[PDB]
């Protein structure tokens, strides 16, 4: 056991930077409808539209 | 030339009571999202008891 280093600590800090991640573009995208809502999404699609 | 008037300037009531009721809707669909976005800060306050 190191006190220098934690990699449960580190494993679950990249686990919750992915949900929050995931949570924002789903909370983005239930405020404004819109599933190809900028060009960050499917840049063709957003084209076409 | 005032039906000719009317044509160029009245409005068809029923898309505009459609489009009052989906904005309607998409703002209240807005505000839950608001809401749950404001609710999401405080849950960082379990790490520190």
């Amino acid at each position: 056991t190191s006190i220098l280093t934690n990699n449960s600590a580190m494993a679950a800090l990249s686990g919750v930077r992915s949900i929050s991640s995931s949570m924002e573009d789903t909370q983005s995208r239930i405020s404004s409808g819109l599933r190809v809502g900028s060009a960050s999404d499917n840049a063709a699609y957003w084209s076409i539209a | 030339i005032e039906s000719g008037v009317g044509r160029l300037v009245d409005a068809d009531m029923n898309e505009e009571s459609t489009r009052l009721k989906a904005l309607q809707t998409q703002q209240q669909l807005a505000i839950q999202a608001l809401s749950i976005a404001n609710s999401d800060s405080q849950n960082v306050l379990s790490l520190f008891r």
